[PDB]
Formats: C-alpha cells, structure tokens, sequence
C-alpha cells in the first residue's frame, strides 16, 4: 500500500527539474522581447515631429 | 445595508446588483447614441459653413 | 465612385475581421476544454476507481461541461451573441439542457 | 470605441473577482488539510484503542488525546477567517462574478 | 459549574458523576448533559450547538470516522474543481482583453 | 500605422509572460515540497485515493 | 493571507514600465509638436509685413 | 486669430498635462513597489 | 531553558536571506528610477527654450 500510494502521489525529480528549466528559459525569452517591443514606439518616435 | 448572517437582504442586493447592470449597459448605449446624434449635427454644420463662405 | 466602392470593401474586412478573430479564439479554449474532457474519460476507464472516486470524477466532467456551456453563449463587444447566427439578440443554448434555439443560416 | 472600452474595464474588474475567489478557496482548502491531518490521527488512535490487554488508565489517557484533537477540530471550524469574516462556522453558499 | 445560560443571565450548576467510565464530572441545564470541562464558563447563550457527554463505549467508532472522512474529501474534491475552473476564467478573461 | 498609445504588441508579451511564471511557480512547489499533488487543486481523485 | 494582499497590494513590473515608456514618448511626441505649434503664428508673421 | 493659431497651442498643452500626469504616476508605482500608494489608488481594496 | 531562550532571540537565516534580497532589489529598481526621474521633466523643457 506505501508503494501504491508512493506511485499515486510523489513527484518526479528530473521531470520538474526539466520542466524549470523550460519555464525558466521562456520567460528570460520573454522578458528581453517586451524590452525591445517597448524600443519600437521610440523608433517612430525618431521621425523628429 | 449589513447582511451578514441574515438570510434574503444578501440576495435582495445581489438582484438589485444584477438590475444595476442591466440598466447601466442599456444607459451607455443610450448616452452614446445621443453623442451620435450630436456628431451627425457636427460636420454637417462644418461642411455647410465651408459651403456658405 | 470606384474609390468609394474600395472604401466601402475596406469597412466591410475591418468589420469581418473583428468578429472571425474572436471566434478563433473562443474555439482555442473549447479546444483545450475538450481536450481536458477526453483527459477524465480515459481516467474513468480504470476499474478499480470505488463509487465516490467515480463521483468525484463526475463533478470534475460537470465542471468542465458549464465552463463549456460559458463558452458557448459567448458574447462579441457590443453584447451580442456570437454563436447564435442571426438571433443575435438571444444567448443560443438553454443553460439546462443544451438544446440550440439560435438561428441555423449562417 | 466607447463600448469596447467599457467592456475592457470591467472584464479586468472581473479578472480580480476570478482572483478573489481563488484566495478565499485556497484559504478553505488550507484549514481543511489540518482537519484531514487531526481525522487520520484520530482514526489511528480508535485503532489502538480495541486492544483488550489496555487496561483502564490507559483508556483514559487514550480518551484524553482524543478529547484534545476533537477541541482542535472545533478551534479550526470557529475560528478560521478570510477578510474578517468566518468561512467554515456553517454549511455556506457563494456566488462569483466572473464575467 | 459555571456559565451564561439560556435567558442571557450568569447561572451555576452543581456537578455529577458520569460518563463512559461513570466516574467523571457532569452538568445539566435543560435536560442536556454536558461534562464540567466543556461546560464551564460557556456562553450557552450563544453556542447551544455543542457535544454532550458519552454515556457508552462507542461500539463501531471507525465507521462514523470514516464516513466523515469521506464528506471531508468529497468537499475538498469540489473545492479544487471549482479552483481550476476559476483559473480558466482568468485566462480566458486576459485573452478577451487583450483582444 | 504606427500607433503610439496601445502597444498592442507589449500587451502581447504580457500574457506570455504569466503563463510561464504559472509553470515555473508549478514545478518549483512540486520539486521542493516532494509531491506531485500538494493541493486539491492537482488531482481531486489522487487526494481522495 | 500574504498571497491575498500582495494580489491587492503590489504593483505590476512589466506593466507600470510599458506604462511609463508610453508616457515618456507620448510626452516628447508632445513637446516637438508644441514647437511646431509655436512656430504656426511665425508664417503668418512673417508673409503680412 | 492668435486664438485660433494659439487654439493651436494650447490644446497641445493639455494633452501634455494628461501625459505628464500618468507618467507621474507610472513612475510613483514604480519607484514605492506598491500599486495603492495612497488610498487614491483604490479605495475600497486599500482597506481590504 | 536554552532552546527557549533560542526560539526568543536567534534570527531565522532563511527570512533574513530572503528580506536582504528583497530589499536590495527594491535598492536598484529606486536607483534607476530616480536617475530616470532626475533628467526627463526638466530635461524635456529644453527642447522648447
């Protein structure tokens, strides 16, 4: 029954490890393309007027 | 109103929350088209006075 | 008078395209919801799932099942129902039953 | 444009009822845990308890760890809160605005 | 033994010997018997829903604590469905603004 | 058209963001409390079971 | 109790920079036009006499 | 018409107001690490 | 009577940790908003005389 149990309710070590990982990647990802969305609007802004 | 404990006064408010939307939806519709009308006026006059010089 | 025509061809792919965006959107979520459904029936399948783990299986289906019904009676930015074709003015699905009372020409 | 921004605002409104709901749900599901917790030692002690070789002292004390669990169990129903208002103090039922 | 009774007033009652065993402290008001500990001070005022002493050993104890172990789980159950459908809400409720 | 006020494309990004945070938030809980099913809110039948 | 007040209570990162970049290139967009309007009464300065 | 060439003007400068006044306001939320800075930002919830 | 004296007096590692990261986050996220702050309204000015 333990082992049972064990099987119904542990978690996995590498598969949240690896799942970490991607979310971690993703938002480093995410969080350098809203830099550059916000750049845009000052690259129209560059038309001087 | 307190409505704590107390049976119906929470549901009394939560219909009259639910009127309060309805009304206040129906009421935005109203006032825009009011603005409409007024916009139909607007340019209307502007071109007519571009029109009258 | 062609100008005008073009423009007028213009306002109707604005007013078009309004309104397939969220459709496509809407059905992404009934997409993953179904999916979820699926998800719960193969759990079902296990027989060894006592009669109030069953149960408790059935309230997670009905929970999916409403959020679908939400879905179904969408509405669009003015307030009028998406699904229901022509009979904009109504939500289409009893909430009960799920019988469809919107319009059938699209 | 009038309308959509309408609908903007209180869709967002909506999006923090969604949140509030979370809130005093996971508040709920937290002191049921402890209640868990307290009902599965209670189960093991009643367990123990069957042994006809216990003798009536340790009856007793058994009696008297089971006592202090039960007034545990009654602590968390009345005095658990969200807000300032008690949630577990009665069979209860409560609406969300979601949309 | 001591408390605020029925009508709104502070009374006092005198103890007797009872209980499972037959040799603890017990109070009565109304007809209801309560134990001393329990009893003393309470606002009976305000809580009449409270647990009166045993008079038995509990002949099968294990089958009430399971079945309200399994209303526990059944509530918890629900609980967490209707948690998931809220988060579902939120991320339909930002796509919709969003768009 | 080079629009200034929305910036539609940062509220873009937003969301992407989030839903990262949401799994990121997911693993790390799993990986240090050593559970698959740490609240109701993971899996109804496996809390009962 | 802390999750609930920090939901309330704290500010968004993301959004409230997006915010502050829309402001700062709304207000220069602003200032440049506010020279240009300035300049309007100069042509009709200069042509009369 | 230096009003209506200044009609100009001065409605380009409201609009300023308007901007400057969310970027305060921006920068106010940014700087504290608060969203209710003050009970002006949202009464009711700043009580809860 | 020391582990009482212990649970009085003795800093917990992890919640000092975690309140100096904190606060040294909230350090820089100040600093560079106020460098900000310094330079765009009066700076603004200028482009007008």
């Amino acid at each position: 029954l333990t082992s049972a149990r064990s099987r119904i309710e542990d978690s996995d070590y590498a598969t949240e490890v690896s799942n970490m990982s991607r979310a971690q990647i993703l938002q480093q990802a995410g969080t350098s393309v809203l830099a550059q969305a916000n750049q845009v609007p000052q690259n129209v802004l560059s038309l001087l007027r | 109103t307190p409505v704590e404990g107390n049976n119906v006064e929470k549901e009394k408010a939560a219909a009259a929350i639910d009127k309060t939307n309805r009304g206040l939806k129906n009421s935005l519709n109203n006032v825009l088209t009011v603005r409409a009308e007024l916009g139909t006026q607007l340019s209307e006059l502007s071109t007519l006075d571009s029109l009258g010089s | 008078q062609a100008q005008a025509q073009n423009s007028q061809y213009a306002l109707a792919r604005t007013f078009a395209t309004q309104k397939v965006s969220l459709e496509e959107s809407v059905l992404s979520q009934v997409t993953t919801a179904i999916q979820t459904a699926q998800e719960k029936i193969v759990y079902a399948g296990n027989g060894t799932l006592s009669d109030d783990d069953r149960a408790s299986l059935a309230t997670d289906l009905q929970g999916i099942r409403d959020q679908l019904m939400n879905l179904a009676n969408s509405t669009d930015g003015n307030g009028r129902y998406i699904f229901a074709g022509y009979k904009t003015e109504a939500a289409p699905f009893d909430q009960a039953t799920g019988g469809y009372h919107g319009g059938e020409k699209s | 444009a009038n309308r959509f921004t309408a609908n903007i605002k209180g869709l967002t409104q909506a999006s923090r009822n969604a949140n509030d709901g979370i809130s005093i749900a996971q508040t709920t599901e937290g002191a049921l845990n402890e209640i868990n917790n307290n009902l599965q030692r209670v189960r093991e002690l009643a367990v123990q308890s069957a042994n006809s070789t216990n003798s009536q002292s340790d009856l007793d004390s058994i009696q008297a760890e089971i006592t202090q669990r039960l007034n545990e169990i009654d602590r968390v129903s009345g005095q658990t809160q969200f807000n300032g208002v008690k949630v577990l103090a009665q069979d209860n039922t409560l609406t969300i605005q979601v949309g | 033994t001591k408390y605020t009774a029925d009508d709104g007033t502070s009374k006092t009652a005198l103890n007797k010997l009872g209980g499972a065993d037959g040799k603890t402290e017990v109070v009565s008001i109304g007809g209801k018997t309560y134990a001393a500990s329990k009893a003393e001070g309470h606002n009976f005022k305000a809580q009449p829903d409270l647990a009166e002493a045993a008079a038995t050993t509990t002949e099968n104890p294990l089958q009430k604590i399971d079945a309200a172990l399994a209303q526990v789980d059944t509530l918890r159950s629900d609980l967490g469905a209707v948690q998931n459908r809220f988060n579902s809400a939120i991320t339909n409720l930002g796509n919709t603004v969003n768009n | 058209a080079q629009v200034i006020n929305t910036n539609s494309l940062s509220l873009l990004t937003q969301n992407n963001l989030n839903k990262s945070q949401s799994a990121l938030g997911t693993a790390i809980e799993r990986l240090s409390s050593g559970l698959r099913i740490n609240s109701a809110k993971d899996d109804a039948a496996g809390q009962a079971i």
